[PDB]
């Protein structure tokens, strides 16, 4: 009787749910890029660690890059729970960019913690 | 494979600013009136392939009205846009729908009360029934919450795909690449960054 | 190159328009762009519309033609009557012949459905400037030239719909009132032609498309006819039975049978009754031969979305609910119509099984209309008995989230049909709870939907039957957290537990024991470090509470002391995981407890138990803050301070007037403690600028500041005892707060300030015009130069700013008396301002601190300061409200800017304005203010408004002013007179509608 | 997440 997404190759080390801004220096003002979970993935291949962030219920990209050990996070003056760093390779909108991003999350603690995961996988991409 | 959406409501509705949503993620706190009309091509990722929505983002107020019901020409769709703080653009909703309808007679059209964001809602939800007798599809949403904000298009990429089972799904995520005389560049334009404050920095997130 | 077309002095190049247009609709980018900038250009041209027959005639682009109407539209709607009668003519004859020949050729008739709809909505714009009077055979000739050619008659089909749209259903506000009327006596007088040929179309057949053209027009027809043309005729028959079958008329036939339901009808008729139940059940009949029987799963049919199905179904359910909500009464007495009844209904219960909100609420508002007839009606009930048991179960199982305008829908719905049968109610409930436990339909959105169904109809039952229904359901519920492993569907189930027992306070009232377990248990859980668990036990606590305080605060048998004092004692072991959030609502729960408790003595007993940890956390704080100010740089000493004065808020907000012992024993030092975090802010934006004030820093320091104002504010806004308000509190909160706004930049500034402040003058405004004074002389002006350069800056100063000024000058208008003339000229451009605003929550305010200061002034009698106001503001007031009431820009406040108008120009007529408003230069000795008032306006409006005949504005200010007593009519007077300033050449006799 | 005071308390009616 017969019967009738180009990151599965990854490991996720670290998730937070948070908020990302691009700066626009043009209008000198913060706009945001997304919200929604921030992801640290760990290629099983190369070992290298990047950035992966999706919008909620769109599910599209809003920051893709290599978490490079040359960035440094820097606290902004106006928040105690968000870090600003330079992106020089972007390639969430396709064609790879530099970005000044900030991202914020839901309170200090998750901040805190984002920069250790954050340094910590810098240590990795140092090999 | 797309699609042409005209976007029609009162100005001040927040037509432009839930386009720019979509578009880029960023809100837009101040009010600059759309001039006739401006197109955003918008695509979206599904699991019966990309679908691109040709955004006909049209202007609210009579005095920057354009080409008025000329832009609704060959509209595939439409959304008509209201204010829920604002009772007067519920009030003329019927007004859009009319001169709309009258040039696209049979059209998938989305109604979106927005701002539900906003404590003081004067539009109450047991009043709005305009979309009944007219085959409209219905949705609270807010552009500054992100409230039901996908809902609009994934509802109308539904209609015109003629798949009720249609998904959004997650584009893939290519390996990003590893990466001179601008470390000065960059150190200038990150200083200015770090002294400008983050905006809506009560917000939950 | 493309912007050739926007030079007039050589001739229009077609293929250049055509280029275009093309690149503008087809096109894409810059190019599009481009191409849209010029088009709106030249549409813009008010000499384009002489070069619209260039173009119908000599494009071969529908779009470029499209807009040519489109110039022409716009010519005719404005400037009409302006054109030499030749032209008038020469557009007419022009467009009536473009439409004939687009009908003549099949290929264009076929193929160009929008240029030639676009034409038939320029000829409609014509025949509303031009017919019947100067026009009087366009009917006649219009049913002569149906009888020759198919696709004209279907195309007048078309024309005579958005005629009936253009008169009837869209002539409110776009046209005077007596424009509307002619129109409509017009259309009505020659109707009895027009439904002939409507008639015999239908009857006669055959074309699909002529049938609905037609079918789409009648829908129209049926919003205004006379009910003789639909029972008088045969028609019923024809919607009700032929064109039921076709899929094609199917769709707006049911539309016009929706609407034939609302039809007035005399309700004495018995033939009229039966055509009524005749069309009824021929339509059913149809539905149930043609379409689909009333087994059919309408939800799998709607969720496929086949066709126009998902249309048709909410079509239906429209038609339904409609004819049923007004004439089931019909079908209910007579035995051979009880099988009708009942399928009508029961396509009704299929059809709320759908998935789609906004079709559910369309059904669950007809059961509603339903289910509360039968609970008053006699006799009615047993005739929809199985109707009503699938309802239960269909409304129990998508019974929504309550947080909740659904829910509250569902629960009266649910509540009367528990009232009609509380046993097969309560079967159902317990049924669906075993199937949660075998598993056979466990889930968390289930057992939380069950859970939801089963709290929304308490208070319905008997309380013995309650008891043991309760019971039982917490037992099963009980069972089935058992039965499961894992926190997570451990905590689901747990939750639902603790949501039934809170809204079935009556069970928990019998029951102390019981009740003291739950509660116990709630404290528990607020140390489960679950998610969503801790939220829920504070959350219930609290809901708990207010439905059963008396319970707490009472001695029971079988205790020593009241149960409140068993809480406080251990509330620091209780609420010692819980987030700052949580023990705020933890301890208001506690106020609300405690103010049951009517001995004063105990009262204040209890309410220093409670507060004991903050106090002392308090106390500390003081003398550390004091001796060391450096101590507040600490975030963790601003955090602490912030959430002691919310715990404050929090029992205040729940006790009121008791909470006055608690506010004395903190508030010296709170208002201390305001000014040295005041002054550390000032210090912060001196050191490192505005920027400072986005500082976590510095915001944390003005959360110190808005919830001292919030406490103060929450207490006197509820103070009985005002004597101590005004005497205690008042004079070291002005001294504490006015100077430290007035001399903050702007930035620094906070809005709380005006809040607190209206709040004062609320309650004791009128004890302290002193007071007021002073708040006045500290806010009024520093806060309008904040906002009088624009309306977007500094929203919230806004919003408040003119809330204060409102509640001066509803309670102490002698505070803006004693204004200097300086001072009171910018209360009265502050006024005005406000009326600019688009911003509601300032327009409306401003309007009636306009209206209400109008009415203080008049209040005063003939006295110098109301002369001088009169003489100085009056017609400032006056041209002011007018310009907000023309400009197009405020239609949201056209209401109340009508009435303050017409107490504007009452005031005159009634002569209650003693002194001239006038100077002894311009106008004879002797004028009455009357008719100077008509001078000053008539001038006003011809220079505002040069485009009107002086004999228009005489007439509409003749209308108006005698109008002035009678606030609907003067609206409507209005309302003409907006229509008639966006064409020229309006009839000045249009203002003797009335 | 056990409750078997709920139990006790409800077997007392
Ligand atoms: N609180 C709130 N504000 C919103 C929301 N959406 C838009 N706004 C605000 O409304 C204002 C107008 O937005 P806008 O997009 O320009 O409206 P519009 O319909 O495009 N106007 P127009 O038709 O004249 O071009 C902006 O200040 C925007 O920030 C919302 O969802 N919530
Ligand atoms: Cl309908
Ligand atoms: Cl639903
Ligand atoms: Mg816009
Ligand atoms: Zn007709």
């Amino acid at each position: 009787f017969e019967p009738v997404t180009m990151e599965e190759d990854e490991e996720v080390l670290y998730k937070v749910r948070a908020k990302l801004f691009r700066f626009d220096a043009d209008a000198k003002e913060w706009k945001e890029r997304g919200t929604g979970d921030c992801k640290f993935l760990k290629n099983k291949k190369t070992n290298k660690v990047r950035i992966l962030m999706r919008r909620d219920k769109t599910l599209k990209i809003c920051a893709n890059h290599i978490i490079a050990p040359e960035y440094t996070l820097k606290p902004n003056v106006g928040s105690d729970r968000s870090w600003v760093y330079a992106c020089t390779a972007d390639i969430a909108e396709g064609e790879a960019e530099a970005f000044t991003f900030a991202i914020r999350f839901g309170s200090k603690e998750n901040a805190d913690k984002f920069k250790e995961e954050f340094e910590k996988a810098q240590e990795i991409n140092k090999k | 494979v797309q699609f042409k959406l005209v976007l029609v409501g009162d100005g001040g509705t927040g037509k432009t600013t839930f386009v720019k949503r979509h578009l880029t993620g960023e809100f837009e706190k101040k009010y600059v009136a759309t001039l006739g009309v401006e197109v955003h091509p918008l695509v979206f990722h599904t699991n019966r392939g990309p679908i691109k929505f040709n955004v006909w983002d049209t202007a609210g107020q009579e005095k920057f009205g354009g080409l008025r019901d000329g832009y609704y020409i060959q509209a595939q769709c439409a959304i008509i846009m209201f204010d829920v703080t604002s009772r007067v653009t519920y009030k003329n909703v019927p007004n859009w729908h009319r001169d709309l309808v009258r040039v696209c007679e049979n059209i998938p059209i989305v109604l979106c009360g927005n701002k539900v964001d906003i404590k003081d809602r004067k539009v109450k939800a047991k009043s709005i029934v305009f979309h009944r007798k007219k085959n409209l599809q219905y949705y609270d949403i807010s552009a500054k919450s992100n409230y039901n904000f996908e809902k609009p298009f994934l509802w109308l990429a539904r209609k015109l795909i003629g798949d009720p089972n249609l998904e959004f799904v997650a584009m893939p995520a290519l390996a990003p690449p590893e990466v001179p005389a601008l470390a000065a560049q960059y150190e200038h334009d990150l200083e200015v960054a770090q002294t400008t404050a983050l905006p809506d920095e009560d917000d939950d997130l | 190159s493309m912007e050739g077309i926007l030079d007039f002095s050589n001739d229009l190049d077609i293929a250049l328009l055509d280029q275009v247009v093309s690149t503008f609709y087809q096109g894409s980018g810059v190019q599009q762009k481009q191409a849209q900038e010029i088009l709106t250009k030249f549409q813009d041209n008010p000499d384009a519309w002489q070069k619209a027959d260039q173009i119908l005639q000599f494009s071969t682009n529908p779009q470029s033609k499209f807009i040519a109407l489109s110039i022409l539209d716009k010519l005719i709607t404005r400037k009409w009557k302006l054109l030499p009668n030749d032209h008038r003519i020469g557009i007419r004859n022009f467009v009536v012949g473009m439409i004939i020949s687009m009908c003549q050729d099949d290929e264009v008739f076929k193929t160009q459905k929008n240029l030639i709809n676009k034409s038939d909505l320029t000829l409609v714009q014509i025949l509303k400037q031009e017919w019947p009077q100067n026009w009087p055979e366009f009917i006649p000739e219009l049913i002569g030239s149906s009888s020759s050619s198919v696709n004209v008659c279907e195309n007048n089909m078309i024309v005579l719909k958005l005629l009936s749209e253009e008169v009837f259903d869209f002539s409110a506000e776009q046209m005077t009132q007596a424009k509307a009327l002619h129109l409509k006596n017009s259309m009505s007088k020659e109707f009895e032609q027009i439904f002939k040929l409507c008639f015999q179309v239908l009857e006669q057949g055959s074309s699909s498309s002529l049938i609905v053209a037609t079918l789409e027009s009648l829908l129209r027809y049926l919003h205004w006819i006379p009910y003789r043309y639909i029972y008088e005729t045969n028609i019923l028959e024809l919607l009700s039975t032929k064109f039921m079958t076709s899929p094609d008329t199917r769709a707006i036939t049911l539309k016009c049978l929706t609407e034939v339901s609302n039809l007035k009808i005399p309700q004495d008729n018995d033939l009229i009754k039966r055509q009524t139940v005749l069309f009824f059940q021929n339509t059913l009949q149809q539905i149930a031969t043609s379409v689909m029987p009333v087994t059919a799963d309408l939800k799998a049919t709607y969720a496929n979305a086949n066709g126009n199905d998902q249309s048709f179904l909410q079509d239906l359910a429209m038609f339904l609910t409609t004819y049923l909500a007004r004439n089931r009464a019909l079908l209910e007495s007579d035995e051979s119509l009880r099988e009708l009844l009942l399928n009508a209904h029961q396509y009704l219960i299929q059809l709320s099984k759908i998935e789609e909100r906004e079709l559910f609420k369309t059904t669950l508002d007809y059961w509603h209309n339903l289910v509360a007839d039968l609970f008053y009606e006699p006799l009615k009930k047993h005739i929809y008995e199985e109707i009503c048991s699938q309802l239960r179960l269909v409304i129990i199982e998508n019974m929504v989230r309550p947080e909740i305008q659904l829910y509250k829908s569902e629960r009266e719905v649910l509540v009367y049909l528990t009232h009609l049968n509380v046993i097969d109610t309560e079967e159902i409930m317990i049924s669906k709870l075993a199937r949660q436990i075998d598993g056979s339909e466990w889930s968390w959105h289930n057992i939380n939907t069950l859970s939801w169904a089963i709290g929304s109809i308490s208070g319905t039952m008997s309380e013995d039957t309650e008891k043991r229904f309760v019971v039982t359901v917490i037992k099963d519920l009980l069972g089935l957290c058992e039965q499961k492993r894992g926190k997570d569907n451990k905590a689901v189930v747990a939750s639902d537990i603790m949501y039934v027992v809170g809204q079935y306070p009556r069970f928990l009232k019998a029951h102390w024991n019981f009740l003291r377990t739950v509660i116990l248990k709630l404290f528990e859980f607020m140390h489960e470090t679950h998610e969503g668990v801790q939220d829920m036990a504070c959350d219930t606590f609290i809901k708990i509470v207010q439905k059963c305080k008396y319970h707490f605060v009472i001695q029971q048998p079988r205790e020593s002391e009241p149960f409140i004092q068993t809480i406080i004692r251990d509330i620091q072991k209780t609420t010692a995981d819980l987030q700052p959030q949580q023990v705020h609502t933890f301890y208001k729960a506690c106020g609300i407890i405690i103010s049951e408790e009517r001995s004063v003595a105990e009262r204040n007993r209890l309410l220093s138990d409670l507060m004991q940890l903050p106090n002392m956390a308090w106390d500390t704080i003081v003398e550390q803050s004091t001796a060391n100010p450096t101590l507040l740089l600490d975030s963790e000493t601003v955090k602490i301070i912030a959430n002691i004065i919310k715990t404050n808020v929090a029992v205040c907000t729940s006790m009121g007037a008791d909470f006055y012992p608690q506010l004395g024993h903190i508030y010296y030092n709170m208002l201390q403690l305001y000014r040295a975090v005041s002054s550390m802010i000032s210090a912060q934006v001196a050191a490192e600028g505005l920027i400072a004030t986005k500082t976590p820093k510095v915001r944390g320091l003005r959360t110190i500041k808005k919830e001292i104002l919030k406490l103060v504010e929450t207490y006197i806004s509820k103070a009985r005892n005002l004597d101590d308000v005004v005497k205690v509190l008042v004079e070291p909160l002005l001294n504490a707060v006015l100077e430290d706004y007035m001399n903050n930049v702007p930035d620094a500034r906070d809005a709380e300030v005006l809040n607190c402040m209206t709040t004062v003058v609320e309650k004791v405004g009128h004890m302290i015009p002193q007071g007021v004074i002073l708040i006045l002389q500290s806010v009024f002006e520093c806060t309008l130069d904040m906002i009088n350069k624009d309306f977007t800056e500094y929203p919230e100063h806004r919003v408040e700013f003119y809330k204060l000024l409102k509640v001066i000058n509803e309670k102490s208008f002698a505070a803006f008396l004693e204004l200097p003339p300086a001072a009171f000229k910018l209360f009265v451009d502050a006024i005005c301002w406000a009326f600019k605003h688009n911003n509601r929550d300032v327009e409306v305010n401003g309007l009636q601190i306009a209206l209400d200061l109008v009415k203080n002034i008049e209040r005063m009698g003939n006295v110098p300061f109301a002369n001088e106001f009169h003489k100085n503001y009056f017609f400032i007031f006056v041209s002011e409200t007018f310009f907000v009431l023309t400009d197009s820009d405020h239609k949201s406040g056209f209401s109340k800017q009508a009435l303050l108008l017409m107490k504007l120009i009452s005031l005159v007529y009634d002569n209650k304005i003693s002194v001239p408003l006038y100077q002894e230069a311009e106008v004879p000795q002797g004028t009455s203010n009357q008719v100077y008032l008509s001078q000053y306006l008539a001038n006003m409006l011809s220079n505002a408004f040069p485009h009107l005949t002086s004999e228009q504005i005489a007439s509409f200010l003749s209308a108006l002013t005698k109008q002035c007593k009678d606030l609907v009519v003067f609206k409507g007077t209005l309302r003409d007179f907006l229509v008639q300033i966006k064409e020229v050449g309006g009839d000045p006799t249009d203002y003797l509608f009335a | 997440f056990e409750m078997t005071e709920f139990n006790q308390a409800l077997e007392e009616i």
